[PDB]
C-alpha cells in the first residue's frame, strides 16, 4: 500500500499565529487528497476536500496545497476552538491509506 | 444534508463474529457513491475497510480480505458488516462514511 | 543549394507557428478574461459567448471569398492531387497567402466551439512557401526546375508543416507521407525529417522568448475496433453531409449568395448548444483545444474518484485539475462523455462543411480521445480492484489509444498512433495502441474511403487513382481518345522553306523528326531554338550539323490511361510520343491527360 | 488471402527468434558456468575461453560451405539486390534455410568474443520464409504471382525479420525500408508494420513461458558529427580490407582449401586478445552482447563515482552495476573505453571479414554507443556541477545518442535514431540525438558508401544503381547493346504452315503479331497456348477469331539503360518489345537486363 | 538536495540477535550508497561502500542491500563491540547527503 | 593504507575566518579522487563540503559556496581550507575524508 508519511507530528503556536502541516505520499497520488478536522471524541469532519479547495462552511483561513507527492496544509490566525487531530488522506488508489496525523495544542 | 447513524453491539468476544447496521438518513444506498467503512484504534491511527458499490460489488482491504465481509439491505438503506475471526488487536472505534463527504459518528467496539 | 532551401522553408514555418499560436494565445486568454468579467446576468454573457465565435468566423470566411476559388477550404486532398500529378497552378500561387493565414488565427482563436484544428492548412501554407521559394531559385539561377523536383519540394513542405503543427518530427513527417501520396521515395522522406528537426531546433530556440498483460491487450483491441466502427460512421455522414449541402438548392443559392452569412449562422448554432450554462456542464464546453486533449488523457480514474467524493464546478477551469468540466450530478460522467461524443458528432460535420481556412485533424483526435476515455472509465467500473501483481486500470492509456486508433481510421494512416506515443513521452505500451489503430484501420479502409478521400470525390478533384465507393469508367478510355491529335511533323525530305515556315508559325517546345512524308515514321526530334540558330547561320542541315534526339519511349494508341499516368509520375517526365505502325500520330503531355482526367471527373 | 499470408510469416519469424535467442542463453550461461568451475589455473581457463568461441564459429562455417556460394555470409546487400530488381534465385531457396540458423545461433552463442549480431541473417531467413509461402500459394491456387507482388513479399518478411531482432514494430520496418530499397509504396509500409506487429504479439503470447538546454544540444551535434566521422572511417577500413581479402593470392587460396580454417584462426585471434587476465579488465571483454549495451547506456555518470570511491572487480559480473567491467586503477575509465574502441575497430573489421551466417548491425551500435558515453564521461568531468535550474549531465543519453549516430551513419538511416529512442523508452529528448544522427549521416553519406552499399561492392553484385566509390559507365550503355536481337517474327501476309512449323520449334511466351513480313512492323502480339489451340481447331485465324494484345509500349533501341531498368522497376513489367521505325528488331526482358547488369559489373 | 530518511532511530537486542537499519531516498540513486561505523569518540570507518559489497577486512555478518530508492544495512550475530552509529550516505548526485543515522545500545 | 592527518586551531573567534591544514600520507594528491571535506555538528548530524579535483577544479555544497573556498599545495601534499563569515552554528567536529574510501581522525572547531 501507498505509505502516507507526514510532519511534524506534534505543534504548539499561540492564538493568531501560523501553522503548516505537511503530508508526503510515497507513490504519485495526482491532486487526489482529502484533509480532516477530530476534535477528541467527536467524528472526523472533512475540511479539505481537493488541495486547493475548501469544504462548504468551512472558513476562508484553512488553506491547502500540493500536487504529485507532497502536500501542505496550511492554518492562519489560530483560534482556541481549533485544538484537534488533522489527518490527510488519499484516494487515487486502493486501497485508501490515511496518515498517522498530528495532535495540536496550543498556548 | 446526508447523516449515517451506526448501532450494534459494544462488547464481543474474541473468535466470535461481529456485526455493525449503520442506517443512512438523507442518501439512497442506491446511488453510484463509495459507501465506505473505516475504523480508529486507540492510539489514533486509521485504517480503511472497503465499501459497497451502488450495484453491491464489495471492494476491500488486501490485508483484510479473509476476515471482512459487507452487504446491504436495499429497503431499509443500511449496512452491514460481517467481521469474522475477531482479535483483541482489532478493538477500535469504528466509522461509517459515505466516501469522504461525509462521516458517521461511529460506535467504538470492545473485544 | 538543396540542403539549404530545406532549412529556409522549416526555419519560417516554425516561426509562422509560433506567431499565430501566440495571437490564438494571447486573443483567446482577453476572450476568457471578458467572459468572466462581462457580469452574472445571462444576456450580455451569451452575447459575449456568442459574437466572438461568430464574427471571427465570419471575417475568415470574408477573407477565403474575395482572392479565388480554390484559396480556402483546401489543405490536403488539393496537395495529394497535385502530388498525383494532375496540378492546379491556383493552389500553389502566394497571393492566397496573406488571406489564409489570418483567417487560419481567427479560426483558432474561435476554438472549442468551432472546433477545428490547424493541420491541413498550416500544411497548404507551408507547401505554398516552398513553391514561392522553388519559384525564386529557378528564377534566380539556371532554368525553370523539372516537375519532379518541384513535386519533391512541395512534398517536403508540407511534410514540415505537418510536422511543426504537431511539434513531433519523427511521427509527422510518416504521416504526410502516409496520407498525401501513393507511393514515395526515401529521399523524399529524408528531405521531410530534416525539415521536421529544423522546425524543432527553431521552437527550441524560441523558448526563451515562449508489461500490460493479454487480458488488457485484448481489451485494447476492441476498444480499437470500437473506434474503426466509429470512424466509419463518421465519415459516411461526413460525405453525405457534403453532397447534400453541394446540392441543396436553397443551401446553394445561400451559399452563392453570401459565403460568409452561411459561416456565421454556422457558428452562431454551435455557440447556441456550446453555451456553458444552457448545454456546456453536459459537454464539457468551457475548455480550450488543447485543454480538452490533457483532460482525456489525465492519469487519475475519474469515476472512483467521483464515487469517493462530489468534485466541485470552479468559477474557471482549474490547471491542475481539468476533469472537473466533465462532471454533473445528474449525467454521471458517463452520460457527459456520451453527450460529447454524439453531440460532438452532430456539430463536427457541420464544422467541418462551414466555407474558411481549417484542419479536421485535431478535432478527429479529440473525438478518439474521448471514446477511449469513455470505455476506461467503463473497464474501470467493471474491474475497481483492476486486472489480475494485481494493476490498476489505467483510462488515460485508453483514452490515448482511442485517439490514436479512430484518427488513423477516419485519415487510413497508422503513424497516427506514432504520434499519440510521442506526445505521450512514453514508448513502455507500443503495442496494445498500435494493435487497435490497425484494427481500426482494416474495418475503415474496407468499408469507407478515408476523409481526406472523401472531401475529394466530394469536390471532384482530378486525383485518376482509384477511391473505394466512387464509380467511374477509368479503365476503358485509352490514349487513342485523349491524344492530341493536331502536330506538326518534320520529315526529313522536306523542303527547307516550308520547314522555315512551320518554324514562324508555331515555334513548338520539341518538334518531331519524320523518315518521310509519305511514311510519317518517327526518327528523332527536333528542338526549336536549336532549329532556328541553324536556319539563320532538312536532310542537307542534319550533315551540316544539327544535334538530333533520340525518342527515348513511345506510347501506343491503343495503351490505356491508367498506365500513361502511372509512366508519366514514376520515371518523372514532361511529354511522350504516339505511335501507331511506328508512325507519328500523337503527342502526349500533361496538359492533355489533365483535360482527360477532368472529364473522366465530370461528365 | 494476403492478410493471412502476412500474418503467418510474422508468427514463424517470431517462435524463431524465441527459439534461437532461448538457445543463445542457455548455451551461452552454459559456457559461462563452466568458465568459473574449471579452476584458477591459466592454461584451462584460457583453453576454456578460446575453444567454444573458436568450435562454433568453424562449425557454423562449415555449414556455410557445403550447401551453394550464396547460402552464407550475406543478408542485406543480396536482398538489395533482388529489389533492384536483378534477381538471384538460388538466395531465395530454403534447402540454404537449415544450414544457416544453427550457424546463427552458434555464432551468437560465441558471443562478444566475435562480437557479431544477428539482423542481417534473420532477415535474409525471414525473405526466404516469405519467398517459400509465396511459392505454395502459386503452387497451391491460380498461376504463378507476378514478379512485383513477389518482390512486396520479400520486402514485408524483411520488414517483418528487422522488427524481430529488435523487438520494435514502428522503427524496425522503417529502418528496412531506408536501407533496402530506393523507393517504396505506402502499402508495402503497411504491410511490414503488420507484420512488425503480429511478432510483437507473439513475443507478449510467449512472456508466460520466457527539457534540455542549448549548450546540451550544441554538445549532442558536436558528438553526432564526431560518430559520423568516426563512422565513415570505420567503412572505408572495412570496405578496402575486404578487397584485399579478395584479392591476395595467399588469403584467398587459403580460404579456398578450408573456408573453416580461416574461420577458426580468426575466432582464435580474436579470443587471444579478448581473454579476461590478458586483455579483458582493459576491454571489459567479460560481458555479453546484450550486457555491453546495458552498461553503456547506465543511468550513473562513470567518472565521479570512481573519484568518489574504487569500485571493486567481482567474481562474475555484477547483474545491478555492469560498469564495474569498464574500471581499472592504472588505466582510468576513459583509458578503457578508448581501449574498447580502437581495439573493437581493429577487431570488428576482422570479424565482419569472416565467412559466416552474422549479421553486423548490433556491434557497429554497440561502437556507436561507447563512444558516445566517452563523450558524456569527458562533458562530466569538464562540469561536476553541470551546465547552468543547474541539471547534471547524464552520459547515458550521450551513449545512446552516439549508438543512434554512428550506426546511422554507417547504414545510411535516421531511423536508427528512432530505433534507440524505443529502445530507451522515453521520447522526452527526441530532438538533440535525432540533429546529431542527422548530422552524421550527412558527413557520412558524402564522403563514404553505406556499410551495405560497400560490401555490395566488394561482392560485385549486379545492383544498376549509382554507389558512391564506384566507378562504372552505366550512361553510355544503350538497349541496342544488350537487346536479343534475335527474335520470332509472325506476319500477317505469312502463310499457316510456316506458323505451325515455327510453333512447333520456338513455343516463345508470346509472339509479336507483325503487318508484313517485307516491312517487319509490330500490330500487337499473340499468346502459344492460344494460337496452339487455334491451329488444333494469319489473316484467316483473326478472321476467324484468335485474341491480340496490343503493345502498351515501345522501346527504342537508341534509349539509355538506366532508364529501361527504371521502368522495369516501377510500372512492374515481365517483358518489353523494342521498335526502330515502327520495326520489331528486339524483344527485352529482365534475362538481357541481368545479364547488361553483370556485364557492367564484371567486365 | 536528495534527503536520506532513515530508521528505526534507536535499537537494543541482545548480543546473537540481527539488526535491520533501513535508508529512504527522494530521488533515485541507483546502487551508489555506503554505509559506515562510528564508535563514539573514533572516525567514522566505511563498511559497505555499494550496497551489497564489503570493504576489506570488514566481517562478513555485516551484509547490505537495496538499489533505486530503499537501501538496508543488516547485522546479524550481533557483538559487544558493534555499540556505534551507523550512517548511510549517497553520492551518485551532487552534493552528498548523509542520512542522521541511529544509535544503537545493547541488553 | 592512505592515511589522512588535519591540524589547526581548536578555538576561533566568530566573524574570523578559519582554516585547517589536512596532510597526506600514502598517496599523491594529484592522483584522480575526490579529495572531500566533512563536519559533524555536536548533534551528530554529517554535513558534506565540498572537494578539490586532481587538477584543482573546487566543487563545494551549494548551500555553503559564498563562504566556502578549499586549495592544495601540491609539493607537500596537503588540503588548505578557508571557511569566512564564521558563526557559533558553525561550531563543530571537522573530516578530511578521501571520498569515500577513507577518512581521517579529524579536528574539533569551537566559535
Amino acid at each position: 500500500d501507498i505509505v502516507m508519511t507526514q510532519s511534524p507530528k506534534f505543534m504548539s503556536t499561540s492564538v493568531g499565529d501560523r501553522v503548516s502541516v505537511t503530508c508526503k505520499a510515497s507513490q504519485n497520488v495526482g491532486t487526489n487528497v482529502a484533509w480532516y478536522q477530530q476534535k477528541p471524541g467527536q467524528s472526523p469532519k472533512t475540511l479539505i476536500y481537493w488541495a486547493s479547495y475548501r469544504y462548504s462552511g468551512v472558513p476562508d483561513r484553512f488553506t491547502g496545497s500540493g500536487s504529485g507527492t507532497d502536500f501542505t496544509l496550511a492554518i492562519s490566525n489560530v483560534q482556541s476552538e481549533d485544538l484537534a487531530e488533522y489527518f490527510c488522506q488519499q484516494y487515487n488508489s486502493y486501497p485508501l491509506t490515511f496518515g498517522s496525523g498530528t495532535k495540536l495544542e496550543l498556548k | 444534508d446526508v447523516q449515517l447513524q451506526e448501532s450494534g453491539p459494544g462488547l464481543v468476544k474474541p473468535s466470535q463474529s461481529l456485526s455493525l447496521t449503520c442506517t443512512v438518513t438523507g442518501d439512497s444506498v442506491t446511488s453510484d457513491y463509495a459507501w465506505s467503512w473505516i475504523r480508529q484504534f486507540p492510539g489514533k491511527k486509521l485504517e480503511w475497510m472497503g465499501y459497497i458499490t451502488y450495484s453491491g460489488n464489495t471492494i476491500y482491504n488486501p490485508s483484510l480480505k479473509s476476515r471482512i465481509s459487507i452487504t446491504r439491505d436495499t429497503s431499509k438503506n443500511q449496512f452491514f458488516l460481517q467481521l469474522k475471526s475477531v482479535i483483541i488487536e482489532d478493538t477500535a472505534t469504528y466509522y461509517c462514511s459515505r466516501g469522504v463527504d461525509y462521516w458517521g459518528q461511529g460506535t467504538s467496539v470492545t473485544v | 543549394e538543396d540542403w539549404y532551401f530545406l532549412t529556409v522553408l522549416g526555419v519560417l514555418m516554425a516561426l509562422i507557428s509560433f506567431t499565430m499560436s501566440f495571437t490564438v494565445g494571447r486573443v483567446v486568454r482577453a476572450h476568457k478574461w471578458l467572459y468572466r468579467e462581462i457580469g452574472d446576468s445571462h444576456l450580455l454573457r451569451y452575447l459575449s459567448w456568442t459574437v466572438y465565435p461568430v464574427a471571427l468566423v465570419s471575417f475568415s470566411s470574408g477573407f477565403s471569398q474575395s482572392i479565388t476559388p480554390f484559396s480556402g477550404g483546401s489543405g490536403i486532398p488539393e496537395l495529394k492531387t497535385i502530388l498525383s500529378g494532375v496540378v492546379l497552378e491556383d493552389y500553389l500561387d502566394i497571393k492566397n497567402f496573406g488571406a489564409k493565414a489570418v483567417g487560419l488565427t481567427c479560426t483558432l482563436a474561435s476554438g472549442s466551439t468551432i472546433f477545428l484544428g490547424k493541420v491541413g492548412p498550416f500544411v497548404h501554407l507551408s507547401v505554398m512557401i516552398a513553391a514561392y521559394l522553388g519559384r525564386v531559385r529557378a528564377k534566380a539561377t539556371g532554368e525553370s526546375e523539372n516537375k519532379s523536383k518541384r513535386n519533391e519540394m512541395l512534398v517536403a513542405g508540407a511534410a514540415v508543416g505537418v510536422a511543426t503543427v504537431f511539434a513531433a518530427p519523427f511521427s509527422g513527417v510518416l504521416f504526410c507521407i502516409e496520407v498525401v501520396s501513393s507511393h514515395f521515395s526515401v529521399w523524399d522522406y529524408w528531405r521531410g525529417f530534416f525539415a521536421a528537426t529544423c522546425g524543432a531546433f527553431m521552437f527550441r530556440l524560441l523558448a526563451v522568448f515562449n508489461p500490460f498483460d493479454l487480458p488488457e491487450i485484448f481489451f485494447f483491441v476492441a476498444l480499437g475496433a470500437i473506434c474503426g466502427v466509429a470512424s466509419c460512421a463518421y465519415l459516411f455522414c461526413q460525405r453525405k453531409f457534403l453532397g447534400f449541402v453541394k446540392t441543396n438548392p436553397v443551401l446553394s443559392k445561400l451559399m452563392a449568395t453570401s459565403k460568409p452569412l452561411y459561416s456565421a449562422l454556422a457558428a452562431l448554432v454551435l455557440a447556441s448548444v456550446t453555451y456553458p450554462p444552457g448545454a456546456g456542464r453536459f459537454m464539457a464546453s468551457r475548455l480550450s483545444m488543447r485543454e480538452y486533449l490533457d483532460s482525456l488523457l489525465d492519469h487519475n480514474s475519474w469515476a472512483l474518484l467521483t464515487r469517493q467524493a462530489s468534485p466541485p464546478w470552479p468559477v474557471e477551469p482549474d490547471p491542475q485539475n481539468l476533469w472537473f468540466e466533465w462532471y454533473h450530478p445528474q449525467f454521471t460522467i458517463f452520460g457527459t462523455l456520451a453527450f460529447f461524443l454524439v453531440m460532438k458528432f452532430w456539430m463536427l460535420i457541420l464544422a467541418t462543411t462551414i466555407p474558411m481556412p481549417a484542419g479536421y485533424f485535431m478535432p478527429i483526435f479529440i473525438f478518439g480521445a474521448a471514446i477511449g476515455r469513455l470505455l476506461g472509465e467503463a473497464l474501470s467500473v467493471a474491474f475497481p480492484e483492476g486486472i489480475v501483481v494485481t494493476n490498476p486500470i489505467m483510462p488515460g492509456g485508453y483514452a490515448l489509444a482511442g485517439a490514436a486508433a479512430f484518427s488513423g481510421a477516419v485519415t487510413h494512416s497508422i503513424s497516427t498512433a506514432l504520434l499519440a506515443f510521442e506526445l505521450t513521452g512514453q514508448i513502455v505500451h507500443a503495442l496494445p495502441v498500435l494493435m487497435a489503430v490497425l484494427a481500426a484501420n482494416a474495418i475503415a479502409q474496407s468499408c469507407q474511403p478515408s476523409f481526406y478521400d472523401g472531401t475529394i470525390i466530394v469536390k471532384k478533384l482530378p486525383y485518376l487513382p482509384w477511391i473505394r465507393g466512387r464509380k467511374i469508367s477509368s479503365h476503358r478510355v485509352t490514349v487513342e481518345h485523349f491524344m492530341n491529335r493536331a502536330i506538326t511533323t518534320l520529315a526529313k525530305d522536306t523542303p527547307q522553306e516550308e520547314v522555315v515556315k512551320v518554324v514562324t508559325s508555331t515555334d513548338m517546345a520539341e518538334y518531331p523528326l519524320v523518315a518521310s512524308t509519305e511514311s510519317q515514321t518517327l526518327v528523332g526530334t527536333m528542338r526549336r531554338a536549336q532549329l532556328v540558330q541553324a536556319l539563320q547561320a532538312l536532310q542537307d542541315i542534319l550533315a551540316e550539323g544539327c544535334p538530333v534526339e533520340p525518342v527515348t519511349l513511345k506510347l501506343s494508341p491503343e495503351t490505356s490511361l491508367h498506365q500513361a499516368h502511372n509512366l508519366f509520375e514514376l520515371l518523372n517526365l514532361q511529354s511522350l510520343f504516339v505511335t501507331s505502325q511506328g508512325r507519328a500520330v500523337g503527342f502526349v503531355s500533361w496538359v492533355e491527360l489533365e483535360k482527360a482526367i477532368s472529364k473522366l471527373t465530370n461528365p
